[PDB]
């Protein structure tokens, strides 16, 4: 029906400028509003912008946390959104989700999945993924755990697979903890029972800053 | 540009079912929401459902919920109010208004006509037309006054046009009147003084039964 | 449920005078108020929304105000086309209650009825029926007291009176009366009158005729 | 702003039980712009029920909400594995749209222990000189356990980094997990690398261990 | 800015279990600079724990803190009455001084149904035209519990201001408060006021009522 | 040993001003340093001000939400320590506290109570006490409830009591709700079982802005 | 003016038990902390305990947490330090150094003189003093240097000085030698080449076992 | 516990010369790292504190640097005073771990020692014993091979030396020997030596008496 589709999101140095996009399939209203949504344990979920097409209007809003620094804008012919935020400051790191709903006294908002938006002077560091096996310690249970490390890497979204989605069963991605200005974290999983562990079981590791991988094992 | 048409009047005996059509025209049908109204004889208006067009999702007031399927057919851009187990209440005029956001909040903007149901199981019997001339009184002096009156009649809606767009004089068309399930009507037109009556001035009368009768008045 | 409950069912008011219509709210209702109007026969149209907000084609003269529970309307000169039950409705909660409406009665000054007796038509009376009516036409104030006479005396059954509700361009009341004979019964009598007795005038407007052929 | 507390923002209920939670707005407001929303472990928010009585969808009948001008609130027939989330009502009526607190969701079960994985630093990241013991203490319940690391028998706590999960989905359980970041020096100048957790299922301090194979 | 985080925000612990919260900070610092802190229902906070294993005072033996750098916890070992409460740690090495979340401590306890207890407004309040129903639901647990008025045989909800408590320090039960804010014409057009209330105790909601003697 | 006693909240305009002192008794340090901390749920517990002496050496330190707004000063000779607050903003809202600790590795800091501070346009409304008291209806358990109403008061600070504190068990205040602008309470008393209720037994209402009360019942 | 003084010099038997004072002056004794450090014979500096002056609480360094009592006498600003059943390692110099702020971090500023507990069944034995002239070799030329040897005393702390305030000279204090549970030291001073011996120099010697033998050198 | 480990134990270095003392840390502790400075007899006093800061009294001259894990200590140019043992200590966490130390042995030039050979006091003989002693004064290098001859041949039993560490005020350092024989063995013997073998002579220096009468 509706699909919303958001990219956009990343590291920028503060001070400097993001602009983040959203694109409306199959969202044929000619009046609603469209509303951009933040979130991040500073301050939890807290609303910014919301632009609005009433038959013959475009009004756009903002609050305290954006007033001067963020600006909205919709103009494909008739599909994406355009939050253009500069000037930004320590703060605002969160991710970011577009949210929508026709011009109906009952309706339901559609949501994005939303784009991470980190700001800070660190740059880029790539994850270093490292391979996890046991040896004859963990022979605990009657199951299969194995894992795999991830390293001080900076901006934090990323995506820790196996065997790229093949095996999606007993997987345990763990949050990304924060030693001095950088990231870690693993994922476990716990394959059949007897001996096949090790081999043909891939650790694919996904970091947007052109850091892609693929790992093995014992 | 922007109008909503509904279904013609209707008559039922009660315990029948009906489905009253409400179009729309000149805008986009799903991207406005739609309520449907209901205002008893003498009576006062009361709220009934509301509708999404867009999901087909109502929510119906509580004395509503039960024997009233509040559908619609997006390709025509029209509503539908179905009506099950007809009863002496279900008579009233019910009507169909857009709901529009205006400043924060909603109103009906855009109403329909009306429409009228009326549940009895009297007959429907065409009436008769009888021309009204004054002669043999000369009520001649300031202006003159003519007359119609259709006799006897079921269902209530009939059209009384005067030379059809006459009107802009005096025209009284007085509301029918019920006694023995049947129905009376008259109409009154004032026309110049002493100059029109030299010109014929007729009585078109029509009424959802086919029939269509347009009685002048000599004299 | 929200009871929407307005102060004055009925209310009388003179050309070019102001008056205000009260309407309460339950439970708070914030500026979620709109006011439609309902001229006779014709369907109701929007006139204030958001409880002080003109709609489109309104005149300057419709005025709203309003908060939380309690709201008003008010033309501020009254005319004679301004006849009418005015609502208000709430849009806030889920059953959208309606209030009972509020009819204009513009008072104005007394006149006396034009007055019209007729007798019934050639075709009717072939088919069976013979039904005089009279129009008494253009009065004010709205009781009248129609009475007819036939050969003497008046008669009281066979009438059936008919009224509409104050003209809108002049502000004016009207009837019809009409009383049904069977050709036979007809047949027997030679004087008609119709009686407007009323207000206006102590003595009575008086049409009448007799079995002649035109 | 307008003030949405949500009620209470901390709960754990019987798998089965009519859980029910509140939100208070501090004006009141139209029924037809209060949302809500579940956020299961990391995912997006789901708009759950909009009006305040219309379930979105995929949402279960278990699943409807209350309420009107200033006080609201939403039901779960009965409890279940996928309910455990965290709930925010939202505000679309007057700017600016302030959302409320949250709810935490704690779905209960049966006591589980814990399955300890000890794994010793990767040959490819002792390249480095750099060597960080893992360990996993999966699958568990309830959420309170204190893990020990033991370097030859000597309990260490610097350079430790925890991370945990939140109430799975299908099974309600939790897993933690807990590196030893060192160094090859003070790593390769020791021997015996334990993991031992206290649990509530078995005053015997589950240990894993492994003493090292380096250069 | 140093960013402390306590896990874990939120627990429920059986009265007598050794219960262990803890405090992950983001740069290392100094055993001394690491206090926390308990703060009961409404009342001040009280430093509990300074260094980081020192106890305050008044403060009992069952409780202890120990850790260093980055990692820190705080331990009770046996969890009682008049330890559910709020427990932050704090941060006084480096400026800003940052405080860490917090920690919420509910003491379970045997379910226990609830005292309700109506109450019509009063004639000095009708004074105004203003009445206000009230009504208690005391020393009840579980937190779990629905109160609807109904206004003969109806439920109303505009205007209903709910409050509820802690867990008290002597027997960790609840207690909520559910007013009906009126006016004398809304009011004295009514009679039968009720206050129901569906908890786990019972499959009956709790009535309690009266039937006005006004003006 | 040391005791702190401050005193100096309460409501003034927003972009008005405000000064909060706090006295500290039996604290004979040369060397220590004292700090001003904040509460509110907006933002939970947050630290603004610092002041030390060191032998030789009064070095003051602040933060983001009061860099220019708030100043400290201590001179009494020595015991007294002063927040001045002006320009206060509608985030300024919480209750202040004074910390304090003399400079030792390992010590104990001392906490005041605090004082309420409130910011808002909003006068001061007194309290509405009303007395609560059953009939024949609350013949529930076996005890006797009845209570009292504290109707739309302005700032928060408040002390709802019974017969003075005489009678401190089975006492119930509830937390204050917030309803346009205003705010309102009860307290609850569960006097012995039999019928003693009613007479004797007195409801008294402290709301700083000069308005105390003591009221009656059935 | 602020010093820190402590005990002097103490010589117990293994097992026995010794309380060491180190007494604050120049400042409040209660504003700063205080460290208890030793030092091994020969070998290094290692942290015993730490104390809070205001509230008498201790922490120990865990090698140092049994059969030690670290208390303090607030009024007359003086910690002390317990040893109880005293071993072969007791015997050690051990200091009080003051805990200070600096820096946002803390530092021992003041540190006091120092402490030799010897633990010993030797019984304290008296020296004797005697004074090495070189005459009959007729060390004559460029300059003198005259000595002084201390032989056999027990226990170790001995004061050697040369006419007391001589020392600006080349004196040479060599440290004492352990044989047979007794005690040898000697000291050289080297005076005006061809010039002083015209005057008196004296060893002057001072023990803690009340003798004080102060030898002059005749030749 | 957290272990303090200083790089190097001894360390020469001589007088205008820069000489940087390194030690690490197990376990980050920021910047609370002092360094405390100890010459013999004397009592330890505080160089750096924090790291990075100069204590009051002290030079210019004594720096340090540090960080997290890894600290250092740097006297641009040695002086003959600076002579000691130069310790680190950690004051983060519970137990303060203090590192071993570094001793400063400054290099310096060639120099032979001032011999002194003395015969036993008069007062000595009469209570019984006979000790002679050497004073092998101001050399350098460290070692010396100190030897006495009675009568003839060297005696190895009776001796016992003793010397002083690096002189702070010319960095030389200086020894004592004393042979003790008890007044028989003593008359029996008329000539003595002190041979002091050393590296600065290819040909040692000697002092010696033979029982005369003064």
């Amino acid at each position: 029906e509706v699909k919303l589709q958001e990219s956009g999101g990343g590291l920028v140095q503060p001070g400097g400028s993001m602009k983040l996009s959203c694109v409306a399939s199959g969202f044929t209203f000619n009046n609603y509003w469209m509303s951009w949504v933040r979130q991040s344990p500073e301050k939890g979920l807290e609303w910014v912008a919301e632009i609005r097409l009433n038959s013959d209007n475009f009004a756009t809003h903002y609050a305290e946390s954006v007033k001067g620094k963020f600006i909205i804008s919709r103009d494909d012919s008739k599909s994406r959104l355009y939050l253009q935020m500069n000037s930004l400051r320590a703060e605002d790191t969160g991710i970011y989700y577009c949210v929508l709903r026709p011009l109906f006294y009952y309706a339901v908002d559609y949501w994005g999945q939303g784009t991470s938006v980190t700001v800070s002077s660190a740059k880029t560091t790539p994850p270093s993924v490292y391979p996890l096996a046991p040896g004859s310690a963990a022979q605990t249970n009657s199951m299969v755990t194995l894992g795999c490390l991830v390293k001080g890497y900076f901006p934090e979204p990323v995506t820790v697979t196996w065997n790229s989605g093949s095996l999606s069963s007993g997987v345990h991605t763990f949050p990304a903890v924060l030693q001095s200005d950088l990231y870690t974290l693993s994922s476990s999983v716990t394959v059949p029972s007897t001996w096949r562990p090790s081999e043909t079981v891939t650790c694919n590791v996904a970091h947007p800053a052109s850091s892609t991988k693929v790992d093995k094992k014992i | 540009q922007i109008q909503l048409v509904q279904s013609g009047p209707e008559l039922k005996k009660p315990g029948e079912t009906v489905k009253i059509s409400c179009k729309a025209s000149g805008y986009t049908f799903t991207n406005y929401g739609m309520n449907w109204v209901k205002q008893a004889p003498g009576k006062g208006l009361k709220w009934m459902a509301w509708i999404n067009t867009y999901t087909g999702e109502p929510t119906y007031a509580d004395d509503f919920k039960g024997r009233f399927a509040f559908s619609l057919e997006t390709s025509a851009s029209t509503a539908y109010l179905q009506i099950n187990n007809l009863k002496n209440e279900d008579t009233a005029t019910y009507f169909c208004a857009r709901d529009g956001y205006y400043e924060n909040y909603y109103a009906m903007d855009y109403w329909g006509q009306g429409t009228s149901v009326t549940v009895s199981s009297a007959k429907t019997t065409a009436p008769s037309v009888y021309p009204l001339a004054p002669v043999c009184g000369d009520t001649t002096g300031s202006s003159v006054t003519l007359g119609c009156l259709v006799k006897g009649y079921f269902p209530e809606p009939v059209t009384l046009t005067w030379n059809s767009g006459s009107l802009s004089s005096g025209v009284h068309t007085f509301p029918a009147v019920l006694q023995s399930d049947l129905y009376t009507l008259s109409s009154s037109v004032t026309v110049t003084s002493s100059t029109t009556p030299s010109q014929s001035i007729t009585c078109n009368v029509a009424h959802p039964a086919s029939s269509t009768k347009v009685d002048k008045k000599i004299d | 449920d929200i009871v929407m409950t307005q102060s004055h069912k009925f209310m009388s008011t003179s050309v070019g005078d102001r008056v205000s219509i009260t309407c309460k709210a339950s439970q708070d209702v914030s500026t979620a108020v709109a006011w439609y109007q309902q001229k006779p026969g014709q369907s109701p149209k929007l006139l204030i929304y958001s409880a002080s907000y003109q709609y489109t084609g309104v005149p300057d003269r419709f005025t709203g105000s309003g908060s939380r529970t309690d709201f008003t309307f008010t033309i501020n000169s009254v005319q004679a086309e301004d006849l009418a039950v005015y609502y208000c409705h709430q849009h806030y909660s889920t059953p959208f209650t309606f209030g009972s409406g509020t009819k204009l009665e513009i008072k104005r000054a007394d006149a006396a009825p034009t007055v019209s007796i007729f007798p019934p038509s050639s075709e009717q009376l072939t088919s069976g029926g013979a039904s005089v009516v009279c129009f008494l036409n253009n009065f004010y104030p709205k009781d009248i007291n129609v009475k007819w006479k036939i050969d003497g005396s008046e008669r009281q059954n066979g009438v059936l009176n008919s009224w509409t509700d104050q003209d809108s361009k002049d502000s004016t009341y009207s009837m019809s009366s009409t009383l049904t004979l069977t050709k036979d019964e007809y047949e027997r009598h030679n004087s008609y009158t119709c009686e407007a007795t009323h207000k206006t005038s102590t003595s009575p407007i008086v049409k009448s005729f007799n079995r002649n052929e035109c």
